[PDB]
RNA sequence: AUAGGUUUGGUCCUAGCCUUUCUAUUAGCUCUUAGUAAGAUUACACAUGCAAGCAUCCCCGUUCCAGUGAGUUCACCCUCUAAAUCA
């Protein structure tokens, strides 16, 4: 079996299920949680489960974690403009925290839809070339064109050996 | 991290540029022409046929 | 292709060029055609440049772009 | 070695001969490839019949001449397609040589194209989100002035006879390198019929 | 790559097989290989007629405007294609060639009529 | 004010939707395609109904009816007619403005003919190019041979009319000539063979009614509904016929007499319906079933 | 006048927006000063031969 | 291999045995049938009313090879080879 | 991997080596003949043919292309800002 407790956290499917994609302003996120204390139960579940999901969708934001430095679990975000955003997360479940930060610092569905549209425009269905980038490579792969001399040898007329035998 | 300085390259670079100024060919040398062969003896090039006359 | 250090073939040393004969009728008509043609093109090209420069300006500091920025900034605060 | 079912290939599979040799199992149920090892070669033999000579262990199709792989012989074709996923088996699956599998593939597609063989036809969405007919492509485009007047779109398309002084000027320049003077070109190409 | 002099040029990239050409309208550099690196593909050109007898010239006209607006040049055969399309005026030399052909064909009827007269 | 009601009229569509029906099994019929292992959930009764409710709504989106369009008028419009290009070329030159943003309807496809006339491409030619350069799944450049009469008869003999409509809808445009031809021809084979049930609970039911109502051939369909104990639906069909032919003896007569229920059916059955005997006889065998329930 | 295709497109743009004006769209070639092809160029931008003939 | 094959198959819990153990409907979701909720087995006894708690993160021990292939990391030149019909 | 053969007198468990599958190069033996795709082992020497000119003189090109893989985290991003092209 896979090692570790809750091995699902180490699967791409779990890592791609994160719904918190920070705005371009967010640069550094610090998590100051406690390891013991019933009040901070939600805080540590967030670090156990979701920090992997956050860092995945946000590969450039520096996530930093500190244990037992303060009596209360709290997050803090450092934006590029210089504003810092203390999110107190005491007595709050990990899923609530997950949606709180999505609300205040997550991209809306409109922004994500727009980004997805950009990818659609990159692959133009008409552009011919290597299938690593395009759909078809030649125009002989389109129905009702001139086929490639490989599969079906073209009439001797079209071949440059017998039309040159007519030239000469 | 650090790159070995290509020193001789820089030396010859300067040397060449300077020496060209000192040995600049004059207009009388560049733009001379032999009216017999119709070729500039400096570069041994034949002027265009439509310029011969 | 040859570099500048490669010499000229002794065979082609003596090669003089030959002037292509000119039909004075075609020459003048084509010369006038080119004139107008290449001018219409220069006109079109400048027109597209204004479009490109306008698209950059409107996207960077256009009214629609500035409103979206304020909308997000107001929403952020 | 000729078959009475050549013209009616559907009749062999209905006859009692078929039903005695095969019954309800496909014609390839009892074919085992002869091969070195435990993993079979990923390509089956090219053809079982070479210059009208049959190989040792002929594939299902090539061991019964009365089995004609035709787009009309729908029953036979069905045997070589999944009844659950609608896929043509690979040649190693049934053992039919490369020759027959390609012919079979064509047959499958032909029957499917002709509507003889059932296959899943999905429900597709419309091509255009909007069906508006307000764009100029469907509306009427104002005809251009030159188009209305049947004139060359640009005035310099038409031949303009050069002035005599200008024509003579070039004769001075290219002395001894002149071609025959050309008059106005024919409006319509004088292509000899 | 950084070339020592050149400009963005809109050209035709030759694909296809032997005796089976197929061109690709591409925005490349004035010094890159014909079939080498290009900035953007702006369409295609099938120089051989299809089953319906036409030449298939796709043109990403929207983007062609942007590249020309940035200084993109055009090769001779590319200019002539936009002419036949109607995006640009007809190429001057294109016309002059038709005239030369028609003047050659003028001579031809003089000679061919004689052949039919004799036999 | 009062205008000829078009199909897309919300008043009209609502009626046609009720007549269509929502056979969940038929809409979500198991398909013959690459299968994958199923999945299982433990659902409370309340949850099972919520799974049904969201399944109901999903089917509605599936059965959304194609908008019926009038056959497009052939595009015959020239742009240039240069004579210097006559005889120069030997082939056409189709220019397609491939562009991701352009809607296919609002696209520029022009052709340079050998004659030198710069035309606009035919509706047919256009679609060919849209496909060549923006290939859609399920659409083919060359017309599939299945649409030939010889092949369509085989599809009809196998009771595969619903399939033919899916092929036609995917290959051809709703306003194409080829579309309408197959669209209508199918409705005929159904009418001649009385297979009105085959298309029920599909997105093509509305288009089937729309065709028949405009030809005054609702007899067979109306009979079927009655034979299946669908009186409420049958009345709605008769009503629709009245709205689309207001200037009729039966239409005005029913309005003046406010005929409803059995009376509404009988008046049309005897007056206009060409199978009055059969319709009356249908409403007479119905009478036997009605008498038993009353007893 | 505009070339064939461009003219057909500009119109539809006007029409699509809502502009009904049928004013024939044209250019401003007057602004384009068509300088003669033999006009003296700037010698400052011209190069010079190197000391080496090659 | 034999004594284990027959043992694993002998402990194969059925859909109705499951419905009875959990007292809830066993609903089959087929991708070929959209969201059609096909009930394969129902508890013949009393049905229950409390939705089984849906744990967001399932504490199931996964197998590395399964996940390896799922993520397109297993590239055996021997897996999924064309073989005769069995 | 759907696996198989091989330790022993024998049986289990470990374990390596092989087998079966798919490519590429070279050899042996064969090798009727049509299209297409590819084609020095060698950064070791070369016969000495041919591949950079065009243009009414300047200028421009010959620095690109075509080669090779000997050396090798200077190939991609960001920040500034050249040289080009946009008359
Ligand atoms: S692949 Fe199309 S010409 Fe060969």
């Amino acid at each position: 079996p896979m090692k570790g407790r809750f091995p699902i956290r180490r699967t791409l499917q779990y890592l791609s299920q994160g719904n918190v994609v920070f705005k371009d302003s967010v640069k550094v996120m610090t998590v100051n949680y406690n390891t013991h204390g019933e009040l901070g139960e939600g805080a540590r579940k967030f670090v156990f489960f979701n920090i992997p999901q956050i860092q995945y969708k946000n590969p450039w934001v520096q996530i930093m974690m500190f244990k037992n430095m303060t009596p209360s679990p709290f997050l803090r975000f450092y934006l590029d403009s210089g504003e810092q955003v203390l999110v107190d997360v005491e007595t709050k479940s990990n899923k609530e925290i997950m949606e709180h930060i999505r609300k205040i610092l997550g991209k809306n569905e409109e922004t994500l839809r727009e980004e997805e549209e950009e990818k659609k425009q990159l692959s133009h269905p008409a552009n011919f070339g290597p299938r690593k980038y395009c759909l078809r490579e030649c125009i002989c792969e389109v129905e009702g064109q001139v086929p490639c001399p490989s599969l079906v040898p073209l009439p001797k007329e079209m071949r440059g050996k017998y039309k040159a035998a007519l030239k000469a | 991290k650090k790159v070995r300085p290509r020193l001789i390259a820089e030396l010859a670079r300067r040397v060449r540029a300077l020496r060209e100024q000192l040995n600049r060919p004059r207009d009388s040398q560049l733009y001379a022409v032999d009216y017999e062969t119709l070729t500039r003896p400096f570069s041994g090039r034949r002027l265009p046929v439509r310029a011969w006359a | 292709r040859k570099t500048r250090h490669d010499p000229l073939a002794k065979s082609k040393i003596e090669r003089v060029n030959m002037p292509p004969a000119v039909d004075p009728a075609e020459f003048f008509v084509l010369m006038e055609r080119y004139q107008h043609y290449r001018q219409t093109v220069r006109a079109l090209r400048m027109e597209f440049v204004s479009e490109v420069q306008r698209k950059v300006h409107e996207a960077r500091a256009g009214v629609l772009a500035e409103r979206k920025a304020l909308k997000d900034a107001a929403e952020h605060r | 070695p000729i078959s009475p079912y050549k013209d009616e290939p559907w009749k062999y599979l209905e006859s009692e001969e078929y039903q005695e040799r095969y019954g309800s199992r496909p014609v390839w149920a009892d074919y085992r490839r002869n091969h070195k090892g435990g993993v079979p070669p990923q390509r089956t033999r090219k053809t079982c019949i070479r210059r009208n000579k049959v190989v040792g262990n002929p594939c299902p199709i090539c061991r019964d001449h009365k089995l004609h792989v035709d787009f009309r012989n729908v029953k036979l074709l069905e045997q070589f397609v999944c009844a659950h996923t609608g896929i043509i088996f690979y040649a190693p699956y049934t053992g039919v040589c490369v020759k027959q599998h390609k012919r079979l593939t064509q047959a499958i597609q032909k029957a499917r194209d002709h509507g003889l063989l059932i296959y899943h036809i999905p429900q597709v969405e419309p091509r255009d989100l909007d069906f508006s007919t307000s764009h100029g492509a469907v509306s009427a485009t104002p005809p251009a002035p030159t188009l209305v007047s049947g004139d060359p779109w640009y005035p310099w398309y038409n031949w303009k006879q050069p002035p005599e002084r200008e024509l003579s000027r070039l004769r001075r320049l290219y002395q001894g390198h002149l071609q025959e003077e050309s008059g106005p070109p024919p409006e319509s190409m004088p292509k000899m019929p | 790559k950084a070339y020592r002099g050149g400009h963005l040029t809109i050209r035709l990239a030759l694909g296809g097989c032997t005796n089976r050409p197929f061109y690709r309208i591409v925005a490349a550099h004035n010094k890159c290989p014909r079939d080498g690196r290009f900035v953007e593909q702006l369409g295609s050109y099938d120089p051989l007629p299809n089953s319906h007898g036409e030449k298939l010239v796709a043109l990403n006209l929207d983007r062609i405007r942007h590249w020309i607006g940035c200084g993109a040049h055009l090769s001779k055969p590319m200019e002539k294609l936009l002419g036949l399309a109607g995006f640009f005026p007809l190429h001057p030399m294109m016309i002059t060639n038709a005239e030369r052909l028609r003047r050659k064909r003028a001579r031809e009827v003089l000679l061919a009529s004689q052949k039919t007269d004799a036999e | 004010e009062t205008k000829k009601p078009t199909f897309m009229d919300e008043e009209v569509q609502s009626i046609l939707t009720k007549m269509t029906g929502l056979n969940l099994q038929k809409t979500f019929k198991p398909a013959i395609q690459e299968l994958k292992p199923p999945t299982y959930k433990l659902m409370t009764q309340a949850q099972l109904e919520e799974a049904t409710r969201q399944a109901v709504e999903a089917a509605k989106v599936r059965l959304k009816m194609p908008p019926v369009l009038e056959e497009r008028v052939p595009i015959n419009d020239v742009l240039a007619e240069d004579k210097i290009l006559e005889g120069t070329e030997t082939t056409k030159y189709v220019f397609t403005d491939i562009s991701y943003s352009i809607p296919h309807r609002e696209r520029f496809i022009v052709v340079r003919e050998p004659s030198g006339t710069l035309r606009k491409a035919s509706w047919e030619e256009r679609d060919r190019m849209i496909q060549v350069y923006f290939p859609k799944e399920g659409r083919k450049i060359l017309t599939p041979i299945i649409f030939k009469e010889e092949n369509l008869r085989t599809m009809y003999s196998q009771d595969r009319h619903v399939d033919v409509l899916n092929l036609c809808f995917a290959q051809f445009e709703p306003d194409s000539t080829e579309y309408i031809k197959v669209h209508h021809k199918t409705y005929e084979d159904i009418d001649k063979r009385g297979k009105y049930d085959l298309l029920r609970s599909t997105r093509y039911f509305g288009g089937m009614v729309w065709y028949f109502v405009n030809n005054k051939k609702i007899d067979g369909l109306l009979i079927d509904q009655i034979q299946r104990d669908l009186i409420d639906d049958a009345t709605n069909l008769v009503q629709l016929y009245h709205v689309l032919h207001p200037d009729g003896q039966s239409a005005q007569g029913a309005k003046d007499q406010a005929a409803e229920g059995i009376n509404l059916i009988k008046v049309f059955a005897k007056t206009e319906a060409q199978k009055g005997a059969y319709i009356e006889l249908t409403l007479q065998t119905y009478q036997e079933a009605l008498s038993r329930h009353s007893a | 006048p505009y070339p064939p295709l461009l003219r057909a497109m500009i119109i539809a743009e006007r029409q699509k927006n809502g502009d009904t004006s049928t004013e024939e769209p044209m250019l401003n070639v007057q602004r384009i000063r068509m300088e003669p092809w033999d006009y003296p160029a700037k010698q400052e931008d011209k190069g010079r031969a190197k000391g080496t003939p090659v | 291999l034999t004594q284990g094959l027959f043992r694993g198959l002998s402990r194969q819990e059925t859909h109705q045995q499951l419905a009875d153990k959990k007292g809830l409907h066993v609903v089959e979701i087929r991708e070929e049938c959209g969201p059609l909720p096909i009930v394969v087995a129902s508890p013949r006894g009393p049905l229950r009313k409390d939705p089984e708690p849906e744990d967001e993160v399932p504490d199931v021990k996964l197998d590395w090879e399964d996940v390896k292939t799922a993520q397109g990391m297993k590239r055996s030149v021997w897996s999924n080879l064309k073989r005769a019909a069995t």
